RNA sequence: UAUGCAAAUAUAAAAUUAUAGUAAUUAUAAAUUAUAUUAUAUUAUAUUUAUUCAUAUAAUUAAUAGGAUAAUAUUUGUAGUUUUUGAUACCAUGAUAAGGAUUAUAAAUUGAAAGUGUUAAUAUCAUAAUCAAAAUUUAUUAUUUAUAUUAAAUAUGUAUGUGUAGAUAAAAUAAGAAAUUAAAAAGGUAUUGUUGCCCACCAAUUUUUAUAAUAAAAAUAACGUGCAGUAAUUAAUAUAUUUAUAAAAAUAUAUUUUUUUUUUUU
């Protein structure tokens, strides 16, 4: 147990310069958020890569078979509606019920960070390649 | 082993010591103590009671003939506990009118008592003619023999005393052992107000005869409110009387006394409000009250101010 | 505790990194009360409820001789902004000012509006030692 | 050479005891025989020692609101106060005043005692609020500042064995000592019973009782401060009757006495 | 022998019997324990005048 | 590496030093000083898993006072300033932690005394204490690693990079590991003992004399260089020759007041 050695004094001219960082850093914050907000947004309003896994099944199946029937011909318009977002399509297929039970144990759904993709998504490095200036939590394209 | 001292309740290093009971011991009881009831204490309780009547009764035990017929009037004058607030000169009024009419001493007594204590309440002057008019023929004038209705007495008695008088000095003295010998039967209240009125006006020899026939009549000392007491000692500049009033002044308790000196102190002090008529400036019995006071009450131990000055000698 | 900031720098210990029970620790401080979220605007370090009334320290409520800055919980308001008077929170080194007002303010803390952690670091106030430190962290050029 | 806390001080009582008193020697107490307490501080002394001792909320520090200082220095940087009136403009002004800061006797239970929503807790016992006189406690003039300086102060000097004494308290002394200051017997042998504010109350329970609402009339009689005349419990008992119900009857007459000062003995 | 417990206890239980001690002794004899002034090294530090 | 020269420990002596006047002694050997691969007195270290570690603030510690169903106290409302100074931001003794290395299996514990902020006799700079919403530099700390992800006190925006440098952490206990090793021989110029002692040069002075770079010898407590010695960081001691800031160092012989390592024809 030491003594505590005492704190030096403040400084000159640093209120004003604190004043002034903080300050400024605020009307920085203001177009960070304005920014943030739109792509949060757009995000939202834009279309994504299918949120299921076609290496499982009821999915790998082909396109002109099966589950994807069910999606063509019944669900289409509900599925474009919500730009592919993975919690309203998941929510649909719940209740369209001719998978019924099935939608959360058997099928396979993309983990969370790339089933957030852009539509017409090629190469995997296009989650790291997503703007860093803005403040979605990944939820920006 | 510190500045903070262990607690010998909690602590089993204490408890548990050689000197205590350890706990493979048998854990009875060791003595027996009644202490309650070897010597009891009476109950004094340092706040004054709460129910008391505070007043003077007036002892009413009117036959309940006409204590239906008089009832008009009489609910204009006080019942127990309560008091209407009638203007006085009306309820005289009423009893100067029919009292006549009814034919018993008894009645016509009891219901002039209640008219003396209804106006000894609002201060009214006037009402001593009552006295002089109906009763002083029959009781205080030219010896005769009749002998008054104690509620009568009592009644007049706190009406000199609560409206400032001579007359009283008059029926007091006829109360003694060889006249009426009422004295006894006096409450605590009436000895205070007594002593209160008597002190105020200002006679040392009224106060000196009135204490006397206190102590003899072994009326309770201690339970006399100590507003009066010190208002009927301050009164007093007279030698004799202030020899007497030490001598007396060895009569009252060890905490009555305290009081009396805080009593004393404060009314002539802060509550000099508390009093109708302000106090009047009399220092050597203040002092002489301080003074007892200092003497009866436990005497603490000071060597720094006793000794401040003292100085050894190889003498 | 090493260096006494504070007056409690005498009285209390720092017992090496130690762990409090959940969300319990002796001196809230707030390094995270400025966290950006966009989607989460609202929600975050905010009132669980839009329902809720504004808090005590949006009123005046007594008869003040007056202050000298409103407390950090206290929410901007467009009267904040609009009246165009002193809007003063006690920050370090000293206080923290509103002085240039906008609508994007508004309905949040100043809790949330003032950065506790600043980027800006005085060399006066450190040590040669913790200036040195500092270096080692990348923060401060040398 | 000498160093002293405050310049001045003075004495609890005055000339009239005093210059008499001198001639009778007091026993000080023996180690420390000079006593210097709150009672002996000074108009401005009094006032600043009030001021302090309660933490954020209290007078005494800057920034509670009460500060009469126009400046206050915050490590070399001065800082000027924004007065109140500029204080509104963005910060709406919400004061109740002074009754806000009282509940009614009826909540007192339930707040464990007390009337007085203030900083400092106020006892209804003469000698913890005590300075030169016995405290009284006005329920209609509280203030943030205490001019009477009747509440319970945590760390102003002397403080201690105050603080000790409302720790001892028997189980019922706030509301014993609000019931026994106020509300006692007059001088005359007179009942308490008769108080201008409280009478419309007993016409209303006198008036329910006569119609024959027993429930209305208690759940009335409740919210009574101060004691009832006789003609209540005469009215209670009467409409007790016709439905026989004797317990609550026996309970009312028994509520009357030696509680009350046995109004209800008739 | 050492001292395990101490209890007080009224003095009629154990006193020296009648017939041992001098007679009455609240009568004849004038009793005072007291305590002495001096330093006492060993022994107690209360005698019977 | 014994053809010149060259007596010289193997003991004939009378307290140490000293050219035979200097200081008052000196010398000495067995007590004491933890690690040098010994047989299994009766059973195993060579396995497993780990390592991005941060958080404190807005000054007054000094005393007692009782209430309903109680035989009566306004004691309702109990009013005498001022002569002392330490636990403080500050010097101001005590006292409890952490830290695995040989008393074992049966009816059985894998946590120790050698002291880690708050505690009791040294006083003579100062009010620094949480009752909310707050400022990272401190050796001494196990965090969530890819199907679904912010609702009640306000609750963490940053670091995807071939499970990847150096260097580090933990465990033989209701868990699951199995064969390599360890006990016995040792010295002290110190003397509660290596943070122990000592050695020379390098200044002043003091004193005797047989005056050799700069006389010699003896007392001596500065300054500065080292680190010579105590088996002591290339063991020491003696003679011999050489060398030189200073202890001393190199070589040639003898030697233990140095510690030991041991084939009775293989
Ligand atoms: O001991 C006490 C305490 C208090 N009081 C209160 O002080 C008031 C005035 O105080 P005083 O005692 O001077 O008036 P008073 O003698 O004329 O009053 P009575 O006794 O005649 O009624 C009184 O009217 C009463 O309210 C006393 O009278 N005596
Ligand atoms: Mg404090
Ligand atoms: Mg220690
Ligand atoms: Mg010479
Ligand atoms: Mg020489
Ligand atoms: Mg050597
Ligand atoms: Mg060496
Ligand atoms: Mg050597
Ligand atoms: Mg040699
Ligand atoms: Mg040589
Ligand atoms: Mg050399
Ligand atoms: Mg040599």
């Amino acid at each position: 147990w030491a003594k505590p050695k005492k704190r030096p004094k403040v400084g000159q001219g640093f209120h004003e310069k604190a004043q002034k960082w903080r300050e400024e850093y605020l009307l920085d914050r203001h177009r960070a958020l304005a920014d943030s907000l739109r792509a949060y947004v757009e995000f939202s309003t834009s279309k994504r890569v299918e949120p299921w896994d076609a290496r499982f099944k009821p999915f790998d199946r082909i396109e002109k078979d099966g589950v994807y029937v069910l999606m063509r011909y019944m669900m289409e318009e509900k599925l474009q509606l919500c730009n592919y977002h993975h919690r309203p399509v998941k929510r649909l297929f719940c209740n369209i019920g001719l998978m019924g039970p099935q939608i959360t144990t058997k099928a396979r759904w993309k983990p969370y960070r790339f089933a957030t993709n852009p539509a017409g998504t090629s190469k995997a490095e296009r989650m790291y390649q997503r703007d860093k200036t803005v403040y979605t939590h990944g939820h920006n394209d | 082993v510190g500045y903070t001292p262990v607690n010998p309740d909690t602590s089993p290093m204490v408890a548990y010591s050689q000197y205590h009971w350890h706990y493979n011991l048998p854990q009875g009881m060791e003595r027996p103590h009644s202490v309650n009831r070897t010597f009891a204490a009476p109950f004094q309780s340092n706040h004054s009671l709460v129910n008391k009547y505070r007043g003077v009764w007036i002892e009413f035990d009117m036959h309940p003939a006409f204590s239906v017929a008089l009832e008009p009037q009489l609910r204009k004058l006080p019942r127990g506990r309560t008091l209407p607030k009638t203007p006085a000169e009306e309820v005289i009024a009423d009893y100067t009118a029919l009292a006549p009419l009814v034919d018993d001493e008894k009645t016509r007594d009891l219901w002039l008592a209640k008219v003396f204590q209804h106006c000894a309440f609002q201060r009214c002057g006037g009402a001593m003619e009552l006295w002089e008019r109906y009763c002083h023929q029959r009781f205080t004038a030219e010896g005769a023999t009749a002998k008054p209705p104690l509620s009568l007495v009592k009644s007049v008695l706190f009406y000199c005393n609560k409206t400032d008088n001579s007359g009283w000095r008059a029926l007091f003295d006829r109360c003694l052992k060889d006249g009426w010998n009422y004295t006894p039967l006096f409450d605590t209240a009436q000895w205070s107000f007594m002593l209160k009125s008597i002190g105020r006006m200002g006679d040392e020899d009224g106060v000196r005869a009135v204490l006397e026939e206190m102590l003899d009549v072994q009326a309770d000392l201690d339970r006399v409110e100590a507003r009066s007491v010190v208002i009927a000692l301050n009164a007093v500049t007279n030698a004799d009387v202030y020899e007497f009033v030490k001598k007396y002044l060895f009569n009252f308790g060890e905490r009555k006394v305290k009081f009396l000196r805080t009593t004393y102190s404060d009314l002539r002090g802060h509550g000099a409000g508390k009093l109708r008529i302000p106090l009047k400036e009399n220092d050597n019995m203040y002092y002489h009250v301080c003074w007892h006071s200092s003497i009866r009450s436990p005497r603490q131990f000071s060597p720094r101010q006793l000794y401040f000055d003292y100085t050894p000698s190889t003498l | 505790l090493k260096i006494a900031k504070s007056a409690f720098g005498f009285y209390l210990a720092r017992r090496g990194q130690r762990k409090y029970p959940f969300l319990r620790r002796p001196h809230i401080k707030n390094t995270h009360s400025m966290n950006p979220s966009a989607p989460y605007f609202w929600s975050f370090m905010t009132a669980k409820s839009q329902m809720a009334f504004l808090p005590e320290e949006n009123y005046i409520t007594g008869d003040w001789t007056g202050k000298f800055f409103v407390s950090k919980r206290q929410v901007y308001t467009l009267q904040h902004a609009t009246s165009g008077a002193k809007v003063r929170v006690k920050s370090f080194p000293s206080i923290f000012e509103f002085n240039s007002p906008s609508r994007w303010n508004i309905g949040k803390e100043m809790n949330t509006l003032t950065k506790p952690r600043m980027d800006l670091i005085d060399e006066q106030m450190l040590t040669k030692k913790q200036r040195l430190d500092y270096v080692r962290a990348g923060l401060l050029p040398k | 050479s000498v160093s002293g806390v405050f310049s001045k001080g003075r004495g609890i009582g005055h000339e009239a005891t005093t210059s008499i008193l001198r001639y009778i020697p007091r026993a000080r107490v023996p180690w420390q025989p000079s006593r210097f307490g709150r009672e002996n501080l000074t108009a401005a002394d009094m006032a600043r020692l009030w001021s302090r001792g309660r933490y954020r909320d209290g007078p005494g520090n800057y920034n509670s609101g009460y500060c009469t200082e126009r400046t206050h220095v915050l490590e070399e940087n001065t800082v000027s106060i924004i007065p109140r009136r500029e204080l509104e403009k963005y910060m709406p002004d919400i004061t109740i005043g002074p009754k806000a800061l009282v509940t009614p006797v009826s909540l007192m239970n339930a707040r464990n005692g007390h009337r007085v929503t203030h900083d400092l807790l106020h006892s209804y016992d003469p000698h913890i609020g005590r300075l030169g006189k016995p405290a009284v406690v006005d329920h209609d003039n509280i203030t943030v500042e205490d001019p009477n300086r009747v509440g319970l102060n945590a760390a102003t000097l002397d403080c201690r064995g105050r603080i000790y004494r409302w720790l001892r308290r028997g189980p019922f002394f706030q509301v014993d000592n609000y019931f026994r200051r106020s509300v006692k017997l007059n001088r005359d042998g007179t009942l308490p019973t008769d108080f201008v504010h409280e009478a419309p109350l007993m016409r209303k329970i006198i008036r329910l009782a006569h119609r024959g609402h027993l429930k209305a009339a208690c759940e009335e009689y409740r919210r009574v401060t101060t004691v009832p005349p006789v003609e209540v419990y005469r009215a209670l008992t009467a409409c007790c009757v016709p439905g026989a119900k004797l317990a609550d009857a026996v309970s009312i007459f028994e509520d009357g006495d030696s509680k009350l000062f046995y109004v209800s003995r008739d | 022998q050492g001292a395990v417990a101490t209890a007080e206890i009224p003095a009629f239980f154990n006193e020296r019997p009648a017939w041992e001690r001098p007679p009455l002794e609240e009568t004849l004899y004038v009793t005072t324990n007291k305590e002495r002034y001096d330093d006492v090294r060993g022994g107690d530090i209360y005698y019977d005048d």
